């Protein structure tokens, strides 16, 4: 109650929690930023920051909180773009976009194995490169020696010969190529009847179609 | 002691006498209004955890009255209590809330416990199957009752005030509020240290006072008397090493461990003896 | 039925009052009338369809739960193990069952004392239901909603007419029941088996 | 507070907070972990972490605390470099290290069309891979019907068919390859009059392989 | 205190910190949210915990009280496995990472440089994609200008030239080769010799399929 406020704890929770940071790499923090704001002070900041350069400064109705950054916390620059977390040592910026937040589609295609082919659901959504596709054996495939991933009318595209047997997450890898334009994906039986079996997909597509 | 009453179907008083005796030399101790709101359990639960509103469905079917389904802020400031029958202290659940199933089935849900060592009778024991569950109210009676008569088996007449010796159901009985008392388990900070020094803190966790937590400068006090707090060892369940300390801090030695068998990260349960009864 | 078991519903009181109406008849009619020699208990025992051999004279119980302290066992059949006679009324008919043999008892000794003579009736009333044919002793011999005392005729056979008189009387012995009776902390009849 | 210590809290905030964990795989953790950084017990750890192996023994006060993981719990392991997500059953790195960290500079730009033929000025750094280039529209162009926007002399690199309208997002991959050397990506236009328009031109500017 | 129990700021503050949450996107949903958990609500979002389309629905206590989100806070989307941080207005959606995690396993060799050239020890697996090698320069090589770390049989192919300085992190990076099939790098020096200087070398490896 009045020993610890609510207002004290709700601050430090949003200000030690990874945030995505408004800095815009000012020597100056902005005079009003938004309540709740997080902005790390650049290096060979002046001005204001209170927190030292290299230190998260949190507006809270214009106190800056001069916050050491968490370990393993993100703070993703708004400005830049760029997931800058702090490793309780130094600033790193990770994998990232420049407006083009990429998203790897996880998509999962389960067909069953009939006939001598069927072709998976998995469309590859548009302008996504597509980093694997992983083939998995829901159910032994009666017949069929070997999976056939492709793209339809290609069995070879990616694991060409890949494995019918059970439970068995054989990788159809894309690898250095990777189809950015959407396509569907075909299973083939290999020399045989794929009937009585069952497919797992794993697409893994990257997408930079978001707005940052 | 409490004795709140489910008559059936009977409009009057009810007539409560306790006698000490076999036989039935019953003296009037207490007067009940009319049938209490009673409830029985359908099903079976383990222990909530403490001071957190669970929703584990427990079925109550109402053996007289109906329960109702309230918001957290009344049973916060008290409101919607449930005193089930369990072993040893009956367990009293602040509930936020109880949902009807059927006519006479409740749904209480939010259960709330280690409210005054709710949830200390629960670690040792899950909730049975079965269990009366009672509601608090104006029907239930505690007074009436000497300070020597607790611990006595005292025979209780329970039933409507024309009803007598068989017909009000007299019952050996004997209540224990007293030793209830510092029913939460003392707040347990063990802390292990070289030379197997654990210091198994106890800070007072007072059950007629209630869990208070220190606001606006108002620490948890007494109230309970004397507790000496009580250390399990893990290895064994009767302590190899017995000790209860009326002191909340209580460091292990290596000596201890040396001469019979301890463990490092033991198991510690703090059972509540008390200075002033029993464990409690 | 219902939930727990509530006590109330005492037998053989309509009155407000709640004391047994049975002995408080009595007490009227012990008033009114001087004699005082009227004592016919007529059993309502429960005796089945209008042919007689087929017909067995079995008792059966008011109602199939109804759970009392007290327990009946007329011709060895139990409260819990009979069926219902008395359902009221919506096309079941509400015949009654056949009063508890503590009940007999108990009534014999209230009635001594009480300036009555006592004389046992044994009456057998055969309450067959409908849904069969047309009531019948003899010709049809068929069966009824209601058949008349002693309107029973055996018409299976001639040959066979002694046949059936003595399945429908069985032959008893005394041994052949056994009393269980029992007292309660009084020392009056409580439970007699 | 007294009851429970600020300190709880901050030890708490620490656990909470996605670490930046040290999976060095020792049966037993070491004597000096750093302090609020957590080294994660491997499963089957003997001595102490003794607690759940398999969890994060998170050094607060020279006291390790070992921390359960939860549901899609974070941690990013530092020996491996690999974000390793704990599903909640098991430990599941996340796609990709060194130390390689991918630097991200802003170059989202407003270039404002004059005529079919306009040039972007969002060169690339030397030695940054391209992810996908970002395309956007923010003006009404006026005449145009097609985005030539690539490299300059070979618009085909991004496409070179994007639709060229107001507020038109043409976001995409340029392909799998990945740019590295530095380019200009001219918005060149099929026959569209692109006067009175404004595009909103960024390229994904990854610089993989740099050190934290 | 009394006025908030310490387990009702327990909860508020597991809340408040970002949650891997998971999005179904149902009308409603999952019948048992577990306690400190949350089904994202999706917009169009109704019924229990369906207050505000767009937010989270948290059961605690059998009340699935809907937290609002807070931007910069990761409410990561466990269904779809997509990350998501709060735009504060959108649940934007970060860069994502399958039922198949793509394991990353860095290989970590320090072979001395020597001769002219020396093979990296460290070695790709069959399937596994490589993001990038380092060339950590543990020691000065001596007359040695560049670490060629390269695709066997091409040190050009990727990190041709990195500069070979002592005490520099020469991270050569495949950025449009993903090179699943097994090689092991070959680190030349840039028709120099490689003695007198050490390589630290980790082999990004990238395992598509891997169990959780």
């Amino acid at each position: 109650g009045q020993h610890v406020t609510h207002n004290e704890a709700l601050d430090m929770i949003d200000a030690l929690a990874p945030r995505v940071v408004l800095s815009d790499s000012l020597a100056t923090p902005p005079p009003a930023p938004p309540d709740r704001s997080a902005w790390i002070v650049p290096p060979g900041g002046s001005g204001f920051g209170g927190a030292g350069p290299g230190q998260i400064a949190l507006r809270l109705g214009g106190v800056w909180h001069a916050i050491t950054p968490a370990q393993g916390a993100r703070w993703r620059v708004l400005d830049r773009g760029a997931a800058v977390i702090w490793s309780g040592t130094s600033w790193r910026p990770a994998d990232v976009a420049l407006g083009s937040t990429l998203g790897l589609a996880t998509i999962e295609a389960t067909v069953t194995a009939t006939g001598p082919s069927v072709t998976a659901p998995a469309l590859i959504p548009p302008r996504a490169i597509v980093l694997g596709v992983t083939s998995w054996t829901v159910q032994a495939v009666t017949g069929a020696t070997s999976y056939r991933v492709g793209v339809p009318g290609e069995p070879d595209k990616f694991g060409a010969s890949l494995g019918a047997a059970p439970g068995s997450s054989n990788i159809g890898v894309v690898g250095p190529f990777a189809t950015y334009a959407p396509t569907d994906v075909v299973v083939t039986a290999e020399g045989a009847d794929f009937t009585g079996g069952t497919i797992g997909l794993a697409a893994s597509v990257i997408l930079p179609g978001a707005p940052v | 002691g409490f004795i709140a009453a489910h008559a059936e179907p009977w409009p009057g008083a009810m007539l409560h006498s306790r006698g000490s005796t076999p036989e039935g030399s019953f003296t009037l101790a207490a007067e009940a209004d009319a049938r209490a709101t009673i409830g029985r359990t359908t099903a079976a639960l383990p222990p909530a955890p403490a001071h957190v509103w669970t929703p584990g469905p427990l079925v109550v079917t109402l053996f007289s009255g109906a329960l109702v389904g309230r918001p957290d802020l009344d049973v916060l400031d008290g409101a919607n209590a449930l005193a089930i029958q369990h072993p040893d202290g009956w367990e009293v659940v602040q509930f936020r809330e109880a949902t009807l199933t059927a006519d006479r089935t409740w749904r209480l849900e939010g259960l709330l416990r280690g409210q005054r060592g709710t949830d200390g009778i629960v670690g040792p024991a899950p909730l049975p199957a079965g269990a009366a569950v009672v509601a608090i109210d104006t029907a239930l009676v505690a007074a009436g009752l000497s300070a020597d008569d607790p611990g006595r088996a005292l025979w209780w007449r329970s039933g409507p005030d024309a009803a007598s010796l068989a017909a009000a159901p007299l019952r050996p009985h004997t209540f224990t509020a007293a030793g209830l008392r510092a029913f939460p388990p003392a707040h347990l900070r063990a802390v292990v240290t070289g030379g197997g020094d654990t210091s198994l803190s106890w800070v007072p966790r007072s059950r007629l006072v209630g869990t208070t937590w220190p606001d606006n400068g108002a620490p948890i006090p007494s109230g309970e008397g004397l507790e000496r707090y009580q250390v399990t060892i893990g290895p064994t369940a009767a302590p190899v090493r017995v000790i209860l300390a009326d002191t909340p801090a209580a460091t292990y030695t290596a000596a201890e461990r040396a001469a019979d068998g301890i463990a490092a990260p033991f198991r510690v349960a703090v059972s509540q003896i008390s200075e002033t009864t029993g464990p409690g | 039925d219902g939930a727990d078991v509530v006590w109330e519903g005492p037998e053989n009181c309509n009155r407000y009052s709640r004391i047994s109406d049975w002995s408080l008849s009595m007490d009227h009619l012990k008033n009114t009338l001087p004699a005082v020699q009227t004592v016919s208990l007529v059993v309502a025992w429960f005796g089945t369809d209008l042919r007689a051999g087929l017909c067995r004279f079995e008792p059966r119980i008011e109602l199939r739960a109804k759970r009392t302290s007290i327990e009946w066992i007329a011709a060895g059949l139990n409260r819990g193990s009979a069926t219902e006679v008395s359902r009221d009324e919506n096309d079941r008919p509400a015949f009654g069952s056949s009063p508890a043999d503590v009940s007999v008892v108990r009534a014999i000794m209230d009635l001594k004392a009480r300036g009555f003579r006592v004389v046992l009736y044994p009456f057998v009333m055969m309450d067959v239901t409908a849904d069969q044919a047309l009531p019948s002793p003899a010709g049809t011999g068929a069966q009824g909603a209601y058949p008349w005392r002693g309107r029973i005729m055996p018409d299976v056979t001639g040959g066979r007419v002694s046949d059936q008189i003595a399945a429908l009387m069985g032959t008893a012995q005394p041994d052949d029941f056994t009393a269980a009776v029992t007292r309660n902390k009084s020392g009056e009849i409580s439970q007699v088996n």
